[PDB]
């Protein structure tokens, strides 16, 4: 009975593969990118990628190819999952709603064979007779493809060749024929085969098992034109067909391993390889001929195109352009040029996508002591090295602040017709009117001719032909920019008052309760025009000239008050178009009108809180899409801001929210405020743009920060980050980093390119004695990171071979004082487990580190987590347990010895610990008896742990190696000394992804329990938070209802997917429940919606707000 | 060594 909760809160960020072609139309340029459970599509265009997809699969995407049969109007995509789900998709268009299809389906795993050395390998024949896989050792599956075979079901080969490291099929050829490189005792070899189906065997392909070199890797097959095999090794490049074999030994490539290559040209003339270090080669293949006769192949070189981001992927798409797809850095758009500019470099950046990079350790914060959490991860690896700060959020940056615990509305008034800067600010009041005539950025209280003073003023807008104008309770009084006074005032036939305001620049429209108005600014006074009583009384109105109107405005929209309604209508006629009947007793508080990219809105926020959108037609207008959603529990106020192009719609309410602008959607982010109540644009000569808001009591204006729910502030490293603390009291990160430098031309190590280790403000080494006894070396450094600046204060160098491997900022004893300590490892490449390390103890002073103590240890410091005013650490298979003497030194009290390998400790508060490498989870208490370890119980399961949490005294969390996640707990057992020693796994899950960290902390805030972050290798950030049994049981039906309902893209079980495994067991979840499929609840019809409600009690929709409630713990 | 390992491991393929 362990019950938890997952979700993403960011997803994958590292770009697993990508691919391009035509899958969206015949014409049209797509590049898909895959994450790891994320499919994403975009059109090519002229400025890059224009987003057209991006469905998730139950599954991570192991295989990614696009392909075209006979009769196929455009390509079909093959994707094997990592289960050895094999689907076959096709983009699907009705109009204007994209789908993505199952052609075929079938899972391809074999109850029998080992899965390779160098991972699964699909791959597709030029005719597309047929698919071919490699996963296991010594079978290739064939799957040929046929209108029918929807099953995808396959026959195996065998194949002598045990060992295969990567194969193509060979183009051009009678047969389907392969080409690949295996490895035995010998070397290693290019080998072929034709493929029948007719018999299934191989038969033997066109040529001779040549060889190939020791590190030989990459199997090329060169189209039509040219056909063979491009075969890369290490230091070297070769050629084979028939006959025809080609080298190349430029040192150029020497120095790393190439890693991806993809064709530039279709003839395959060029192609692009990448590198371990980023680098970025152009393999060309000299052109050549002879007659009447097919083109020859005289030649290949490699040109050094640059630098990019380390590549997994890589893809030329149109002119020049290549995106890098990255999974150690950030990933990029990128022009190649014929002209090498300044450094020589004809590649140059054009676009950057952030990639969360691996995960590799991360920590709460904890910056400008609010109370969110901002999180701070060290990311990448080598050069992408990172810090990545990650607020959720929109904030914005206070310069004045009037408290005014009245503001009803405030509006942007210039009072100088040329400065595109408005000095005053008239504003709402409790029903008054007070004026802001600003001296710059002074503030002061006046009069102005014409705008009541002792009225609740409820418009303001800047209407054109040089005047002003104030609608109050009463008159729509007018305003000159020449005399400055009262040009007109209008005032309604009756003495009545006016309800409800409207208006833009040139436009004016009032309400009365159920009448209507409309009049005109013409040069220097007001003119009628339309009258028009209504069913119910007017609760709110919208008028903003949209696109293809200046001043003078088109359609129109309303909301009512008896029938709670919203309704579409035109103008000097004002008649009833269509019209939605929205539910509730609260009447719409809000409706709105805009433009965006391309594209027209209609928006509409109740006084519930919640909201409806729909889209407009500046033409038909008529509905679009029905979905409410909850925000501010008080009725919202919509309003328009400046920003910079796309200029957006701000939500007020007790929870302020942006709505800004997806794939051509409209993003729906919280703002980092107390609550908004009324909020308008701004530009005076001394708060340029800058949208003032208004609460309770307090005029505020600022800048307003990107939009994307979340925000990514990046401290580029240039080496690779390792582990990292804060130390509030001294206002500063520490992080333990690493950079790679070569043997000079003696031993010596330079230092390629600049890292945060070397530019540092100022800096140390080891100076320390404690021992005495081409060439690639890793050098190690603690970091001091300014938390305001993120300028590397100050670097630490370790000892030559020494490792920084775990990192504490912590008070230790009696001792007042706050130390970094740092755990560590003499790591020589003879043998592989560390027998010498150090514990070092660092104080950091006004602007000084002082290596206050070290401690000689007989093995690697793993981990070390700080006790209880004591410190505890990991030493190689034996944890121990140090204290910190009066005198200043770090002395033992204990240890535990039962450690395989401990890698990871965590600590509960209490004298309680927890961790191990290939034996998965211990359990222990520390015993103010004899100061001693007693081991309470461990977990005899062989989970080769990653990483490892305790959510509470009971349940401890794990990560392991197959992507599952676990729980474990004590077991409440009789014969309490044996059932008692073993916990039980009691939550099983297959997350699907490499969890680095855990760490309690949270990204939200000023249902569930506790809130566990976690950073993967694939960027992804979940979270993990418990849950009662109950909601457990409402969530765990829920998930088997909404599964039924969800077309899963390539027809997977979800279920399956879920499923922990590794490659010797197969469970299925417990204890675990995907918020990101419960979410997947919110993007689903209603219709769809009802169906998973058949049956305290069982509603409809009750949980439309049970769900919401959660996506809002992250 | 299960140093270099782990690293490698923490930091996929």
């Amino acid at each position: 009975m362990s019950y938890n909760y997952v979700v993403t809160a960011q997803k994958p960020t590292a770009v697993n593969g990508c691919v391009t072609g035509h899958f969206t139309s015949a014409e049209d340029l797509n590049l898909l990118i895959a994450k790891n459970t994320r499919l994403e599509i975009y059109v090519v265009t002229a400025e890059g990628l224009r987003p057209v997809k991006e469905v998730g699969m139950y599954g991570k995407i192991a295989v990614m190819e696009l392909f075209r049969p006979k009769g196929e109007s455009k390509d079909l995509l093959f994707i094997l999952t990592a289960k050895y789900n094999a689907c076959i998709l096709e983009y699907k268009q009705s109009g204007e709603s994209i789908d993505i299809i199952t052609r075929a389906h079938g899972n391809v795993q074999d109850r029998i064979g080992r899965p390779s050395e160098t991972g699964i390998i699909g791959i597709i024949d030029p005719e597309c007779r047929m698919i071919g896989l490699r996963l296991y050792d010594g079978l290739f599956k064939v799957i040929p493809l046929d209108r029918d075979n929807k099953e995808l079901k396959a026959f195996n080969i065998r194949l002598e060749e045990l060992h295969v490291i990567d194969v193509k099929f060979l183009y051009g050829c009678q047969a389907p024929t392969i080409c690949f490189v295996y490895q035995d005792p010998q070397g290693r070899h290019v080998k072929t085969y034709e493929v029948s189906l007719r018999e299934k065997e191989f038969n033997k392909g066109p040529w001779k098992q040549e060889n190939v070199e020791a590190e030989a890797s990459m199997v090329i097959a060169v189209p039509e034109p040219f056909g063979g095999a491009i075969i890369i090794g290490q230091e070297s490049i070769t050629y084979h067909n028939g006959d025809k074999y080609l080298a190349i030994a430029p040192p150029i490539i020497k120095q790393s391993t190439i890693v991806c290559h993809n064709r530039v040209d279709p003839n395959g003339s060029r192609y692009l390889l990448g590198d371990m270090e980023g680098r970025l080669f152009m393999l060309l293949l000299e052109k050549e001929e002879q007659m009447d006769g097919t083109v020859t192949l005289k030649d290949l070189r490699v040109e050094l195109l640059g630098e990019t981001s380390i590549a997994e992927c890589l893809t030329y798409l149109d002119n020049g352009v290549v995106f890098v797809g990255s999974r150690l850095g950030d990933s990029q758009l990128v022009k190649l040029n014929v002209d090498s500019n300044e450094q020589g470099s004809y590649v140059v950046a054009m676009e950057t996508f952030t990639n969360l990079g691996p995960i590799v350790d991360m920590c709460v914060v904890d910056l400008e002591r609010q109370g969110q959490g901002q999180l701070v991860t060290c990311s990448g690896a080598f050069k992408e090295g990172s810090l990545r700060i990650i607020r959720n959020g929109i904030g914005i940056h206070e310069h004045a602040s009037i408290d005014l615990p009245g503001i009803k509305g405030l509006w942007p008034l210039r009072s100088d017709p040329n400065r595109e800067t408005y000095d005053t600010l008239v504003l709402s009041f409790v029903g008054q009117t007070r004026v802001l005539m600003l001296n710059g950025e002074e503030v002061e209280e006046t009069e102005l001719m014409g705008f009541v003073d002792d009225q609740q003023t409820f418009f303001c807008g800047n209407v054109a032909h040089q005047q002003l104008i104030q609608i109050t309770s009463a008159s729509v009084r007018l305003v000159s920019q020449e005399p400055k006074a009262l040009v007109s005032e209008w005032k309604e036939p009756q003495a009545k008052n006016i309800s409800v305001a409207s208006c833009n620049s040139s436009q004016v429209v009032v309400a009365v309760g159920r009448a209507l108005y409309y009049l005109q600014i013409h040069p220097q006074e007001l003119r009628q025009i339309s009258h028009t009583e209504m069913e119910h009384e007017v609760a709110c109105l919208d008028i903003t000239p949209l696109g293809d109107s200046n001043g003078l405005s088109p359609l129109c929209a309303i909301g009512l008050w008896t029938d709670i309604s919203a309704r579409i209508l035109k103008l000097p006629s004002f008649e009833l178009l269509h019209k939605e009947m929205l539910g509730g007793e609260i009447i719409p508080r809000s409706i709105l009108m805009t433009t965006f990219e391309s594209s027209h809105y209609l928006l509409c926020a109740l006084g519930d809180g919640a909201l409806f959108y729909f889209g407009l037609n500046i033409e038909t207008g008529l509905l679009s899409d029905r979905k409410k959603v909850t925000l501010g529990t008080q009725p919202t106020v919509l309003r328009t801001f400046r920003s910079l192009s796309t200029t957006n719609v701000f939500a007020c309410s007790d929870r302020p929210t942006v709505i800004y602008s997806s794939n051509h959607k409209l993003v729906f982010s919280n703002v980092n405020l107390k609550e908004v109540n009324y909020m308008c644009p701004l530009n005076s000569d001394g708060y340029p743009d800058s949208l003032a808001l208004a609460n309770n009591s307090t005029l505020t204006i600022g800048t307003i920060d990107e939009i994307q729910k979340l925000h990514i502030r990046t401290v580029p490293l240039y080496e690779s980050p390792r582990k990292i603390c804060y130390q509030e009291v001294s206002q500063c990160f520490g992080v333990l980093s690493s950079r790679i430098e070569v043997q000079d031309t003696s031993g010596g190590t330079t230092a390629l390119r600049p890292s945060a280790s070397t530019q540092a403000l100022s800096s140390s080494v080891s100076s320390s004695k404690l021992f005495s006894s081409g060439e690639e070396v890793e050098v190690h450094n603690l970091l001091i990171i300014d938390q305001h600046t993120f300028e590397v204060l100050h670097a630490h160098q370790f000892l030559q071979n020494e490792y920084a491997l775990s990192l504490v900022s912590c008070k230790l004893g009696k001792d007042p004082n706050t130390y970094f300590i740092v755990g560590t490892a003499m790591v020589y490449p003879e043998e592989a487990e560390p027998k010498q390390g150090r514990i070092v103890v660092f104080q950091y002073s006004d602007g000084k580190l002082q290596t206050v103590a070290e401690k000689e240890v007989k093995g690697a410091v793993y981990s070390m987590v700080e006790f209880n005013g004591k410190l505890l650490a990991s030493i190689n298979s034996t944890v121990r347990l140090y204290e910190w003497t009066t005198e200043k030194d770090v002395r033992t009290e204990c240890n535990h010895y039962n450690n395989i390998m401990a890698l990871y400790l965590k600590t509960k508060g209490d004298f309680i610990l927890v961790g191990d490498l290939m034996r998965s989870v211990l359990l222990l208490a520390y015993k103010p008896m004899e100061g001693n370890f007693e081991e309470i119980a461990r977990d005899f399961n062989p989970n080769w742990m990653s990483a490892v949490e305790i959510l509470d005294d009971d349940n401890f969390l794990g990560a392991e190696n197959a992507f599952n996640l676990f729980v474990c707990q004590k077991d409440s057992a009789a014969t309490t000394d044996e059932e008692r020693q073993h916990l039980q796994e009691v939550g099983l899950f297959h997350l699907g992804e490499f969890v680095n960290v855990f760490c309690h902390g949270s990204l939200v805030m000023q249902p569930t329990q506790g809130s566990v972050l976690f950073g993967t290798v694939n960027g992804m950030i979940g979270l993990v938070t418990s849950l009662s049994e109950s909601w457990y049981n409402l969530l765990l039906d829920m998930q088997n209802r909404l599964n039924k309902v969800i077309k899963s893209v390539g027809k997977i079980e979800h279920s399956f997917w879920r499923s922990f495994h590794t490659e010797r067991k197969t469970e299925p979840a417990t204890g675990f429940i995907d918020g990101d499929l419960i979410e997947s609840f919110l993007d689903i019809s209603r219709p769809k919606m009802q169906e998973v409600v058949a049956n305290r009690e069982a509603t409809a929709d009750d949980l439309i707000k049970v769900v919401e409630e959660l996506t809002r713990i992250h | 060594h299960l140093l270099w390992d782990v690293r490698k491991r923490s930091l996929g393929l």
